[PDB]
């Protein structure tokens, strides 16, 4: 997150970071004790993914941390990195042992397909992660967050020469300087509804970071609410 | 009441199923109090909420 601010511990309980070939290479969100939501392109075959919940300073030991191993990956069935790697960019991760919920480890709310889309329309969303704090720079030791206004569908489609499918959306600023960046994707884009946050998107991709004229593409979670609710439901 | 009128006064979700009646509902980890519109936590830590002091004071 470029142009962001330091989150206070426990401010985004649902936030998790993914570690594999590289530490904090992607973010995620807690659906429940056993499931994480993230981007499909964050899961490259072979790499063993490690999930840490209750994370704040990626370098130190706050004692709120919780490590878990992934025993299953379920990328959305329409996802196909061969044709395109950012279309249907959403995946599920089953943890080996259930997380213990507390003030630092809390799931995000997933609403109806219809409300999810209404809350997205409120205009403002919160984005957070331990990604680059400057285009092509260092990552964040401490979790960063940033509020991003929704961008006009017409504007969004005109900002890139790449195809923006109705499965994705734009958010960010016309000015630039403030955007999400690499290392953040897989992370949440939440909307707060009277003190209760709901997942309204997933940090996916972009072109450079915080550069004026270009935005960040996020996965429109509303088109996936059901698939999530289905495969994450506990038994 | 039209469930479209101010969400039917439902804190979270509103509907109309049988006799097109404005029914309210909450999300997992919440249950509808007798106030019949507001949602109340039905778990120690429901979803989407902050429960750690943002201040030391
Ligand atoms: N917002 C962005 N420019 C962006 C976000 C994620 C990412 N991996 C790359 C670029
Ligand atoms: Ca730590």
């Amino acid at each position: 997150v470029v142009g962001g601010e330091d989150a206070k511990p426990g401010q985004f309980p649902w936030q998790v970071v993914l570690n594999g070939k590289v530490d904090a290479f992607c973010g995620g969100s807690i659906v429940n004790e056993k499931w994480i939501v993230t981007a499909a392109h964050c899961v490259e075959t072979g790499v063993k993914i490690t999930v840490v919940a209750g994370e704040h300073n990626i370098e130190e030991t706050e004692h709120t941390e919780q490590k878990r191993n992934v025993i299953r990956i379920i990328p959305h069935h329409n996802y196909n990195a061969a044709i395109n790697k950012y279309n249907h960019d959403i995946a599920l991760l089953e943890l080996d042992e259930p997380l213990v919920l507390n003030s630092y480890v809390t799931p995000i709310c997933i609403a109806d397909k219809e409300y999810t889309n209404i809350f997205l329309k409120f205009g403002s969303g919160y984005v957070s992660g331990w990604g680059r704090v400057f285009h092509k720079g260092r990552s964040a030791l401490v979790l960063q967050y940033l509020r991003v206004p929704l961008v006009d569908r017409a504007t969004c489609l005109r900002s890139t020469k790449f195809t923006i499918y109705n499965n994705m959306f734009c958010a960010g600023f016309h000015e630039g300087g403030r955007d999400s960046c690499q290392g953040d994707s897989g992370g949440p884009h939440v909307t707060e509804v009277e003190g209760t946050s709901f997942l309204t998107g997933i940090i996916s991709w972009g072109e450079e970071c915080a550069m004026k004229g270009k935005y960040g593409i996020y996965t429109k979670v509303s088109r996936y609410v059901n698939w999530i609710k289905e495969k994450t439901k506990l038994t | 009441m039209t469930c479209n009128i101010k969400n039917g006064r439902c804190e979270q979700f509103c509907k109309n199923s049988a006799d097109n009646k404005v029914v309210c509902s909450c999300t997992e980890g919440y249950r509808l109090a007798e106030n019949q519109k507001s949602c109340e936590p039905a778990v120690p830590f429901p979803c989407g909420r902050v429960s750690v002091s943002q201040t030391s004071k």
